[PDB]
């Protein structure tokens, strides 16, 4: 089973994107499904949930208007537009998939499998992909600085998923002008540095920068 | 004046799924029985009143074409007779039976990666339904003594199960697109 | 809207104890057919909700005999058998009877562990940054237990104050620990002008506070 | 709450005919795809037939025409008709509740065996195994048909260090087992030691001391 | 369609992740069970629909597979897990079953407590007389027990039976049994069961006298 979600990244405050998530290894036009955001370290807040043929859906007071849910079972997948975006709309969306197809299984009810989750920022905008700089390395670590990039999620990767064993990505830190910029680090064994090439794989994909770089050591 | 559209459900994008069978009444006009018996690019035409050519050679009052999509391997069960959770539980033909069965594979169509799980089948119901009939409902099947409020759990089953047809799967668990025409004046041949 | 409010919204537990997060509404949740409407989900670190209870009191396909949750009414109650190190995360209660759903603030079950130290390490900033102007120095603090820490900035022995930043990451789910990043922003100009840069840190598993450092 | 109780199997002569029953409770016979699954000594698990909830039966190509399915839904019972019995339906018969895709069969019955032999009933001799700090007594159950014997100790007074071990096929034709349980040195003489052996296939119930 | 797993017999310590698994002949998309049969009971439903647990089953068991490739998983065993595992293919009627895959559970190595027993007065009134030699609780399974009737190795009229793995400490025990007419029992008097086994140093032999 699987949710997976597209669609999300930067709008101007006042704007309009919509959301979409696809679903396959299951039933889905039988089951009826919801869309649960919330913002960066504050807990789970509901947003709207849709029956099973559109034809019945149900919202937040504090999105009645602007946003709307809707979904297409032939394409098996489900959107939901939101409008009139603001300050407070920014937050990591995700779909959820109701539990029962019964009555008395309300559809805006309890949530069985929900998706990766795709993050929406609402501010005027900066659209900078970051600057990757090598950290310099018994057992030791290394590690990539992506520095100074906007909007969120950067997402890094040791010898491209190879390696992700000892793997620190740590939360991006905003500094005093508005971009971010995080570090990824890893430990390895301090004798292998000669025999295997780490290689970070840096993907800020909404400024398109997929960026690998080398990280060797300084003497 | 004009040819029974048959492109309108045998040549059409999407099939219905067996629960739910479409149905097209055809009238006011008459179609050659002999391009699709002669087409070959079908696996099943079997029928059980006369055969294909003397019913081009007749006019009757009203004709249907039943359509939705099945695993090949219960084809068989869209003959009168038959039982199965076909032919018991999603659709039954009567013993009766004046028509042509028609059949094919479907697996570039409605087989996906990864599954495609928009044909659904009703697989529970306590007893099986009369001929012709058609039942949509979804209401949660209770298979033990207790009652089940209305929820979805233990012997209290949602009453539709998915086809879960991808392309990697054996022909006799493939997608088949099947026509049925019952013959009951305005068409003939 | 039906408010819930569970407690506490701390948990620090131990592998192998229990541990018990109990979540009351506003509203009684009682019936919509015999069944109290309220269930338990669980968020562990950078990833999405996944179910735990259902309906009160039913465990979800696939979620551990250990976890169980009780109560009826406005009462409920979420309990682990015995906790294991791969249970951390943050665990919100919803109810599922009215319109707007409505959950917890949440509760963070932080797991307890055997004090560990830092591995600090320091990196200089790289040939590549210096041609933008700007010079950027990491330590990193790697695998260490409790999440209580506080690195220094000094160069040629002079405490920083303005520039570092921290971010940390969350307890791991496999050794229980926390590591740390702790970066100086400074200029080319003010960088090239020092000799020797170096992190200080002090944590409780730190004895003598450790404190590594290199020269331009 | 849920359980099925199967009964019925026994020793049948061939070309002969049984009949077993599957009581159900909790479950509704007549509302479920209700199944028979059978397993031959050492063998894996093959099934028999089926009954779905709206009528219609099937059964397995080595069973069409011998064996018939139904159900008394006043009892809530399904039964399976077993007639012109051959040698290659000896078995385990389990009936389980089929639930389609829906999850598999999940609830099974205890089995109740079926063999079918031109043999007879033959009762076992139940003579005593006897001890020589640990120390080790049984009892010896020789010669019966058909299985199965049934020990216990003590009428399951005594249950640990108790082994019974699985019967051997003797040229004779009849079985034979021993049960063992393993007691302190000191228990000789103060303790009683009673192995009770029951083999149902010939209503025979047997109790015997063990003393030194 | 038939189904056919594999490893046949497989065996692992407590604590180890074992994989089995089904390989189907055509390609059944996630219709696969997989249940367990503990010896002389009937079978539970360990995983429907290729990876769904069923509700009550422990969670160290998993299914992951589709198409022809589906595999089973105890991600740690525990000494109760010996059993029988098969899978079956829920979407074809008459349902194609697995062969069946023997996991047993290994262990230090135990050496078994040999002790033999003669034949009861009761018995010997009716002609035959058997003499039993029981190993108990030893691991593994493997071990010789050679009769010595005087001093001869006999050969030809005994017979053993083992037992199932037990449930907590994964060790077995087996019995040999002598069979001889009262006539050649009273012929001898010295009877030795020489048991050797992994466990052992060398052979231990357990006799007695007639009388």
């Amino acid at each position: 089973v699987q949710l997976l979600e597209s669609g999300g990244g930067v709008v101007q405050p006042g704007g309009s994107l919509r959301l979409s998530c696809a679903a396959s290894g299951f039933a889905f036009t039988t089951y009826a499904m919801n869309w649960v955001r919330q913002a960066p370290g504050r807990g789970l807040e509901w947003v709207s949930a849709i029956s099973d043929g559109g034809g019945s859906a149900y919202y937040a007071d504090s999105v009645k208007g602007r946003f709307t849910i809707s979904r297409d079972n032939s394409k098996n997948t489900l959107y939901l537009q939101m409008n009139s975006l603001r300050a407070e709309d920014t937050a990591v969306y995700y779909c959820a998939k109701t539990r029962g197809r019964g009555l008395y299984d309300y559809v805006w009810g309890s949530k069985d499998y929900w998706g990766q989750g795709t993050l929406v920022t609402v501010s005027s905008a900066s659209t900078k992909g970051p600057s990757v700089f090598p950290l310099a390395p018994g057992t030791a670590a290394l590690g990539c600085l992506v520095k100074d990039y906007f909007p969120e999620p950067v997402t890094v990767s040791w010898n491209s998923g190879a390696l992700t064993s000892g793997v620190h990505t740590f939360p991006a830190v905003l500094q005093s002008s508005g971009l971010y910029s995080l570090s990824s680090v890893v430990t390895v064994p301090s004798s292998s540095l000669g025999t295997q090439t780490y290689i970070c794989n840096v993907n800020h994909k909404p400024s398109n920068t997929k960026v690998d770089k080398k990280v060797e050591p300084k003497s | 004046t004009n040819l029974c559209p048959f492109g309108e459900v045998f040549n059409a994008t999407r099939f219905a799924s067996v629960y739910a069978w479409n149905r097209k009444r055809i009238s006011n006009c008459v179609a050659d029985y002999s391009v699709l018996y002669n087409s070959a690019s079908f696996s099943t035409f079997k029928c059980y009143g006369v055969s294909p050519t003397k019913l081009n050679d007749l006019c009757f009052t009203n004709v249907y074409a039943d359509s939705f999509v099945i695993r090949g391997d219960e084809v068989r069960q869209i003959a009168p007779g038959q039982t199965g959770k076909i032919a018991d539980y999603n659709y039954k033909l009567p013993d009766d039976f004046t028509g042509c069965v028609i059949a094919w594979n479907s697996n570039n169509l409605d087989s996906k990666v990864g599954g495609n799980y928009n044909y659904l089948y009703r697989l529970f119901r306590k007893s099986n339904l009369k001929p012709f009939e058609r039942d949509i409902s979804t209401e949660i099947y209770q298979a033990g003594s207790t009652p089940c409020n209305g929820v979805e759990g233990f012997n209290c089953y949602f009453p539709l199960q998915s086809y879960g047809f991808q392309p990697t799967n054996g022909v006799g668990y493939q997608p088949y697109r099947v026509v049925v025409l019952s013959f009951e004046a305005t068409v003939c041949g | 809207d039906i408010v819930m409010t569970q407690s506490p919204l701390s948990l620090p537990v131990t592998p192998g104890e229990p541990a018990s997060i109990s979540c009351r509404s506003s509203q009684s949740l009682l019936h919509s057919n015999g069944y109290n409407y309220l269930d338990w989900y669980l968020q562990k670190p950078g990833q999405s909700p996944q179910l735990l209870i259902y309906l009160g009191s039913n465990r979800a396909s696939g979620v551990p005999d250990r976890f169980s949750g009780s109560g009826s009414g406005t009462d409920f109650t979420l309990k682990i058998s015995r906790v294991e190190a791969e249970d951390v995360g943050v665990y919100y209660c919803m109810q599922a009877l009215q319109t707007p759903g409505t959950f917890g603030q949440g509760t963070r079950l932080e797991i307890k562990r055997t004090v560990a130290a830092p591995s600090v390490f320091i990196f200089p900033p790289s040939d590549e940054q210096l041609k933008s102007g700007t010079a950027s120095v990491v330590c990193l603090l790697n695998n260490f237990y409790p999440r209580e820490a506080k690195v220094q900035w000094k160069v040629d022995n002079a405490l920083q104050s303005g520039n570092s930043q921290e971010s940390v990451t969350e307890q791991d789910s496999k050794d229980s620990t926390y590591s740390l990043s702790s970066t100086l922003t400074l200029s080319k100009a003010d960088y090239e002008k020092h000799k020797v840069y170096a992190c200080e840190v002090t944590h409780q598993g730190l004895s003598s506070p450790v404190t590594k450092s290199f020269n331009r």
